[PDB]
């Protein structure tokens, strides 16, 4: 999981 | 500034501010530049832009059309706001982890909201994204492989950084890298202007795979995307600084006590190398980072809960 | 791009003017629309926590590690944390209990500290604390609704920008919502020197409309009705008063949103309803000013967005 | 109660  | 026709014209020119508690005088100075001062919120407002305008100009859009794209993070919310500002619909693919408060920021510009399976992550989020825009032609920005990501840096970030330390040398700049697009486009950008610059990527010690490390969770939001994106000039950067999820997270925490700087945990990790820089490269020099964005918009995590 | 500063507080002011473009009728006047939320902090009340601190510090009332205290719910709270935080002064708010814990986490991140007063007295208590310190303890108090140095920041930074930015133009109506009123007297004042013939508009919530002779009560418009008149507020610079409920705010609010791209808060919806009422009625041809004071992020959390 |  990544926030970009 | 003279009154502006659309607010997508007070995106860039962001200010830079120097850090005078949490490093000590006896090390390099430490400039930070506040992306969080574009209109949306962040760095990914100039990306967004840039991405919408070029398709635009090349006749893949028009006002009307739909734009959809895998994000759970601040380039959804650049997009939703560009979006609004210039008359397209926007629709986003996203785990079910996203947070409601998220959600509700990007309904409040608009856009529509398609959910994918929360164990399957941005893998979910990225595959659906691809169905909705080859089965329905809706334009896919592609923030990890579009080449307007790291112009637009190329073009406005890093002009930007020569116009504000004109007459003086930067002898280190450095980044977080998520998409890698600033990274890559004021690097090259300083590394022209000043041959011996020091370029350092910076990357999750968590998920250090610039590093040839293993992906993994971290908590470092906006950085880590646990692949090299396409986006990312993987020569431009020196070297690479690691930094870990408490040490980011504790140096926002002193900035915003000592500074008045209230930036987002991927701040603190740029702070945080270029203040270790700084002490390498001792008094006299000239370090340079990125505050992608605002620590506001982490209220509800633990940065600062 | 504005060249390096030294310190975050240097960044304060300076805010964009934006044209609005699809909410307003083509038959109606211009309005444009100044973003105070673009202040480093996020509202206007970066201008007037830097005013107060500083004009204290000009008149040696306080020094660098003084403590400051306000009872303050709002974005006032925030600014006076960050300039606090900026310029090395122990910021103390006080506040009911009630308050998020969104709120409060955000003041403590800037190391400020928090007196929390009893939630069933809420603003009194508040209010009460902050007077206990100042007097009992000696406390410097800013005093966001009494203090000169609020209407007069906005005389000597907001109104001249406004000026600037309209040169070789005339503004004929400026409207503002009145919290404090420091942001209508101050700019009111130096706009109506420049344009004799400007309308100064008082924006007030319908559920408060003090300023129009009416009674007080509770609204949803954060910002704007104090209750009273609040001894910042000239009651002579407006030249009438333009009443929004709730519901009309958060809608217009929300179409600002999604049609212009510009989110703020219910407060700035209300600004942007009058704005577009007094340009109708003024036509094509006139220039119609507000200012948005808060970013709508800060409101994600409220009905105005959920 | 109020906000400012």
């Amino acid at each position: 999981m990544f926030y970009i | 500034q003279k009154p502006v026709d659309n607010i997508t014209q007070i995106i860039g020119g962001t200010p830079v501010v120097k850090l005078r508690n949490v490093v000590d005088d006896n090390a390099a100075d430490v400039y930070v530049k506040l992306e969080y001062q574009n209109p949306g919120g962040s760095v990914k407002d100039r990306i967004a832009l840039a991405m919408i305008e070029k398709a635009e100009r090349e006749g893949k859009i028009k006002p009307g059309d739909t734009i959809v794209e895998p994000t759970s993070g601040n380039t959804g919310i650049g997009l939703a706001f560009v979006c609004a500002a210039k008359g397209y619909k926007a629709v986003f693919t996203m785990p079910e982890t996203m947070s409601q408060e998220r959600r509700n920021l990007l309904k409040a510009y608009g856009a529509e909201l398609v959910l994918t399976p929360g164990s399957e992550a941005m893998k979910g989020a990225i595959k659906k994204a691809k169905e909705l825009k080859e089965e329905h032609g809706y334009f896919e920005p592609q923030q990890f492989e579009n080449p307007a990501n790291p112009e637009v840096h190329e073009l406005t970030t890093g002009p930007e950084l020569l116009q504000q330390f004109e007459g003086k040398t930067i002898d280190a700049f450095l980044a977080g890298v998520g998409t890698g697009g600033t990274l890559s486009g004021v690097g090259k950008v300083l590394k022209k202007e000043y041959p011996n610059i020091e370029i350092v990527a910076i990357e999750p010690e968590a998920s250090p795979v610039l590093s040839g490390g293993e992906p993994g969770p971290h908590k470092l939001q906006g950085l880590g995307a646990g692949f090299i994106p396409g986006t990312l000039n993987t020569e431009i950067y020196d070297s690479i600084i690691k930094v870990g999820n408490d040490t980011a997270m504790e140096m926002s925490r002193r900035v915003a006590k000592e500074e008045g700087i209230l930036a987002g945990i991927s701040s603190g990790a740029a702070i945080y190398a270029a203040i270790q820089k700084a002490k390498e490269l001792g008094k006299g020099k000239t370090v340079v980072t990125v505050l992608p964005s605002n620590g506001e918009r982490y209220l509800s995590t633990p940065l600062y809960s």
